[PDB]
């Protein structure tokens, strides 16, 4: 009925959207992680001198 | 928010007083009270704290023995019963709220005032008084005998102005922060035993004592006040 | 001697298998567990229990050199009074635990709208200066004669007062109360066949009264008998294992009581697990 | 420590005094959890704060004892994932419509409603959270179905249903068919119930029930039970 | 007219699928397989926050990362001062049946929500002293599973009717309805410039919305069970489902699919909570069988374990510094992480 026009619609407008391929996104997800690696301060642990926590 | 003392009067020598004051608009019982005295010539005196619960109290070494601060939370009252009075207690006496949490303002909220008529850290001010004209920008010193800065990371260091025939109301607490309700123009500096504070774009309505407090510890200490006149 | 050797074998197995339960039991129930009634009662009971197999060692100390072992007079009236006061401390607790069950069986609505953790406190401080005021006794009298020792002043009343109201009037309390929680369970519009509650209520009681029943035979007799009478040197050495006895029964009481709920079970069996590995 | 420190602290501190306090008062509740199938006459033993909520909570005393009580039936998602938020409460109390074994009023496989009334039930008394709640059970609608069965018989949803058409043995037959949905029963208890709206033993079963299940409750938290 | 419909919508999907595999090039284990492991992450309790007397169902950092809010059954909202252990603040709630709760990006206020289908608003910089009720949000069919502030005056929440909704909070009228999901939606997240959001309901998907258009813009689906957990990556380009399935999945928003997945034959039990470290090289897990686990995101190889909860682990949170973790549990207890 009227629920199947809005499921045809939200398909519709779904399938148009452009789409990067997967390589292009993990590399940036990499290239992101690698970026911000030096200050996580969960991968290396900081100094307790600079640990508000203990 | 309304603080209104009440007991003020003549009082002989030696004889005793009892100041009541009356909150009303906001959480009486979660807030720390203080009395604060001003003689007729000089500037503040912390005079004594009583903690919300009723746990901790402090009195100043001048009133120790003598007088005595209590509070009745059903009530929303705060009372200083004071003994054998001297002809030095003659002073204007301010109630203050002051509650304490991680990013609270103490001593945000003054009371009017009833006047009544018979080691430590030091704070000075580099001036009295100065002259100051609209539209320009001011600067006033204040210097500590010891470093107010805790190991916990902030300056124990408020400011605040009374001006002319009204109670003192906050202006900068911890050194840095501006207080609610106060205009973007005062700006708060320095570092342990060293503080400015900078008025830009001054007015009217600006002209008044200023005085600098600190907080590290009890006592709490005022600054002798610096006096800005057009 | 037999008696020596028994009493020595008995302190040493109490110590050893109850300072290990109640140093679990008060862990697990002081640091991990939420603070209820019934938790009070375990730490006060746990902490009465450490304290007496803490001071066994002293006890088997003084039997290993067939007395003679305090050369002053302050340690002969200390070590003693201590024992004394923590025995005497578990069994009023033991006597205030059985109150506790029987009185949320017989008043569920006033134990559901006034039973909190407060009371137990008040109750448990009101015990223990209950137990010092039973010790102070021992504080009192206990002197050095000269071979040197420490004994023995009016006995009869000590021995009197420790028989009525150290046994007497908690045997009769806790018999009285778990009588009535089996019964009471048992007679009820929605009562369910169940035999758990006896066998557990026999066995608790059962265990207090062979743990503590020859002690105050034995108390008694001494007040019967010429000390130098055969049947007064035979009763000297039983007398100790006797007290042995006694004592035996702060390492019994962690299994009896905390280790019987299945909450604490499942929690310190959680705790050792985590710990070990 | 400095004094705005200390002064927090002690803040702390009163708030933590403060919340024992209220845990205090909040565990002197009777907290009961109702539930019941479709049409099943829960609304009239709730008359015997909310818009669409579906967590109408009913605070009343019986003999001093507080009772707070939790009707769940405005919420429309799966019981799955909202049911973990009850693991704690007292007791259930669980209406069914005694009188309505004929007539179908809702999804079934060919005819009943006393189906789906069992289906429930068994999923309730059996399942991981309510593993030691114990359940009162309240049969509604007693006159009802004395008619009812007068005028048809108890076999077209109990076909295994023996002996004359009395209200007495179709009672106890519904009595037997939803006490032996219990999987558990050396864990937790049923209290059976025939709603007697002309009286106020209703609210007394109830009480007595509460009352038994918390000296189990007392009694097994310490190994007596 | 049905028919024809429904096969149009059949096509639309298969299409929707063709062209997802043709943008999978290679997945995200074979160019992240030069990459050093992390290792063995080796995270300690710092701090232990105790006062609520039932479990605890949210939890929620501020934006400084030392004030925090937390979320009990026992109708208690408390302010906690992860340095001191301090408590700032205790709120009662009108309804005890809790389930979500926020903390406002500004400190002014706190959200909570549950079985009582409303949002409370409550302000914490009062005159007065005391944290009094700002605004009750009434308008959801459902309980309220998540909300979040987008702003002083914006909030988005996802309740159990199977909708999203995003509130203006001045007038207290909901602005914008996000429909489109069949289940319940558990879980809400917000992009971190707050144009978008992603929300995961109980048929198996997570959809991505536009807050100002007010339309999903794309829908996810890998989960076999419902999800009860979502978070997006720091960079915003991607988000993590935890599902009951006891499985976690990264979901690229501009390759439109699933690059990874989180999962081991020990682990059973479902997720209750992810969140991201401050690089998003760690992804951090809450489970029912007590835990968390610590998975390298890149390389999907669990790299820690943060084991101190007596029972389900519900919420977690990592600080904006990313200096700590929070986990609240089933048991009562908020554990602080280094
Ligand atoms: C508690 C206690 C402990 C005693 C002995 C001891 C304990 C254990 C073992 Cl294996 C061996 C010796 C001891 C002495 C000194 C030290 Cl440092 C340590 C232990 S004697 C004693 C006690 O109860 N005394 C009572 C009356 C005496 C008996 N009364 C009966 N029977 N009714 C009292 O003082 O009036």
């Amino acid at each position: 009925i009227a629920q199947a026009r809005k499921l045809v619609e939200q398909l519709k407008m779904e399938a148009n959207i452009d789409r990067i391929k997967v390589s292009k996104a993990a590399a940036d997800l990499m290239a992101y992680c690698e970026a911000h690696a030096k200050e996580d301060p969960l991968l290396t642990p900081v100094p307790a001198s600079e640990n508000p926590f203990r | 928010v309304q603080l209104v003392e009440s007991g003020g009067g003549l009082v002989q020598p030696g004889g005793s007083r009892k100041l009541s004051c009356s909150a009303s608009g906001f959480a009486f019982s979660s807030f720390g009270m203080h009395w604060v005295r001003q003689a007729p010539e000089k500037g503040l005196e912390w005079v004594a704290y009583i903690s919300s619960g009723s746990g901790t109290i402090y009195y100043a070494d001048t009133v120790k023995g003598r007088f005595t601060i209590s509070r009745d939370d059903p009530k929303n009252t705060l009372f200083l019963q004071m003994t054998s009075l001297r002809s030095e207690d003659t002073a204007m006496y301010y109630c203050v709220r002051s509650i304490y949490y991680y990013g609270s303002s103490p001593f945000d909220f003054w009371g009017q005032g009833t006047t009544l008529t018979v080691s430590d850290i030091v704070m000075t001010q580099a001036t009295s008084s100065v002259p100051v004209t609209p539209g320009e920008s001011v600067s006033i010193s204040c210097r500590s005998s010891k470093s107010l800065l805790h190991s916990n990371g902030n300056t124990y260091l408020y400011w605040f102005l009374q001006r002319p025939g009204q109670s003192p109301q906050l202006l900068i607490y911890r050194m840095s922060n501006l207080a609610s309700g106060v205009p973007d123009r005062f700006s708060g500096s320095g570092s342990g035993t060293a503080f400015t504070l900078t008025i830009s774009r001054l007015e009217a309505e600006d002209v008044g004592v200023y005085y600098c407090m600190q907080h590290l510890e009890y006592p709490l200490t005022f600054g002798a006040g610096t006096k800005l006149e057009l | 001697e037999p008696p020596v050797i028994l009493s020595m074998v008995i302190l040493s197995l109490t110590f050893l298998l109850g300072l290990p339960g109640n140093g679990l039991v008060l862990w697990v129930a002081g640091l991990k567990m939420q603070r209820t009634v019934n938790t009070i009662w375990f730490l006060h009971l746990t902490l009465a229990d450490l304290l007496c197999c803490l001071s066994l060692p002293f006890s088997l100390a003084h039997l290993a050199l067939q007395g003679q072992w305090p050369y002053g007079r302050f340690l002969c009236k200390l070590i003693p009074s201590i024992i004394v006061l923590n025995m005497f401390a578990s069994v009023f607790l033991l006597t205030a635990i059985s109150l506790d069950r029987c009185l949320v069986v017989f008043k569920p609505i006033w134990c559901q709208n006034h039973r909190n953790v407060g009371m137990a406190c008040s109750i448990c401080g009101c015990i223990w200066v209950v137990a010092f005021v039973m010790c102070i006794p021992v504080f009192v009298y206990r002197e050095i004669f000269t071979h040197n020792r420490c004994g023995y002043t009016p006995l009869v009343a000590i021995t009197i007062t420790r028989l009525v109201v150290g046994f007497l009037l908690p045997s009769v309390i806790m018999i009285a109360c778990y009588s009535f929680i089996v019964f009471r369970m048992q007679r009820g519009r929605f009562a369910k066949s169940q035999s758990k509650t006896f066998r557990v209520a026999v066995v608790v009681v059962a265990v207090f009264l062979v743990c503590w029943t020859p002690y105050h035979i034995f108390g008694v007799l001494s007040l019967l008998t010429d000390p130098e009478t055969p049947l007064g040197k035979t009763l000297m050495s039983w007398d100790h294992v006797c007290i042995a006895l006694a004592s035996a029964n702060s390492c019994f009481n962690p299994f009896l009581y905390a280790l019987l709920g299945k909450d604490f079970r499942k929690k310190a069996r959680q705790s050792i697990q985590g710990i070990l590995e | 420590l400095s004094a705005e420190d200390k002064a927090a602290v002690e803040r702390s501190k009163m708030i933590d005094r403060n919340l024992r306090e209220d845990g205090e008062k909040a565990a002197r509740e009777v907290k009961l959890l109702l539930l019941g199938a479709g049409e099943s006459g829960k609304s009239t033993i709730v008359k015997q704060r909310v818009k669409t909520t579906g967590i109408v909570e009913t605070h009343f005393t019986f003999k001093d004892l507080h009772f707070k009580m939790f009707d769940v039936g405005g919420q429309r998602s799966e019981r799955k994932k909202w049911i973990h938020c009850f693991e704690g409460v007292t007791a259930i109390i669980f209406c069914v419509a005694l009188s309505d074994y004929d007539l179908v009023l809702a999804e079934d496989e060919e005819m009943n409603r006393m189906h789906e009334s069992m289906k429930l039930f068994d999923s309730i008394c059996n399942n991981k959270w309510f593993t030691d709640t114990s359940i009162i059970l309240f049969l509604n609608k007693k006159d009802l179905f004395e008619e009812k069965i007068k005028k048809s018989p108890l076999t077209i949803c109990y076909p295994e249903y023996a002996g004359s058409n009395t209200y007495e043995e179709a009672a106890a037959y519904i009595q037997c068919q939803f006490e032996d949905l219990n999987k558990r029963k050396d864990t937790k208890e049923i209290y059976t119930h025939f709603t007697c709206a002309t009286d106020t033993k209703n609210v007394q079963f109830v009480f007595d029930a509460v009352t038994d299940v918390i000296i189990k409750n007392n009694l097994k938290d310490c190994g007596l039970f | 007219e049905l028919d024809q419909l429904r096969q149009e919508a059949e096509q639309l999907k298969n299409q929707i699928r063709d062209a997802r595999k043709a943008c999978a090039d290679a997945t995200l284990s074979q160019i992240t397989n030069n990459i050093d492991p992390v290792g063995r992450i080796q995270m300690r309790t710092r701090r232990t926050l105790r006062g609520h007397l039932a479990k605890i169902y949210a939890m929620h950092w501020g934006t400084d990362s030392r004030l925090l809010v937390s979320a009990s059954q026992d109708g208690k909202l408390i302010i906690w001062d992860s340095y001191t252990t301090n408590k700032v603040h205790a709120i009662p709630l009108r309804s005890s049946w809790v389930m979500t709760c926020a903390y406002a990006p500004s400190g002014n206020y706190v959200a909570c929500g549950g079985l009582d289908n409303i949002c409370s608003i409550y302000n914490l910089k009062t005159r007065e002293g005391n944290v009094r009720v700002s605004r009750e949000l009434a308008g959801h069919t459902g309980y309220l599973s998540c909300c979040r502030f987008l702003d002083d005056n914006q909030i988005v929440t996802s309740s159990g009717d199977t909708t999203c909704a995003l509130w203006d909070i001045e007038t207290g009228q909901q602005t914008t309805t996000f429909t489109g999901h069949t289940g319940d939606v558990m879980s809400l997240s917000l992009a971190p410039d707050t144009r978008l959001f992603v929300s995961g309901a109980c048929d198996a998907s997570a959809k991505l919305w536009d807050v100002r258009e007010g339309m999903c813009r794309q829908t996810f689906t890998g989960h076999e069970s419902d999800i009860n957990a979502i978070c997006f990556f720091p960079n915003g380009n991607a988000f993590a489902t935890g599902s009951d399935d006891a499985t976690c999945r990264l979901f690229d928003l501009r390759a439109d699919q699933e690059l990874m997945t989180y999962s081991h034959d020990n682990i059973i039990c479902g997720i209750t909570s992810v969140s991201f470290s401050k690089s998003g090289r760690l992804l951090l897990a809450g489970y029912d069988d007590f835990n968390c686990n610590v998975w390298d995101a890149l390389k999907a190889d669990r790299a820690g374990v943060l084991a101190g909860h007596d029972n389900r682990v519900s919420c977690l949170g990592v600080t904006d510094d990313g200096m700590a973790v929070a986990t609240g549990s089933w048991d009562s207890f908020l554990k602080i992480w280094n």
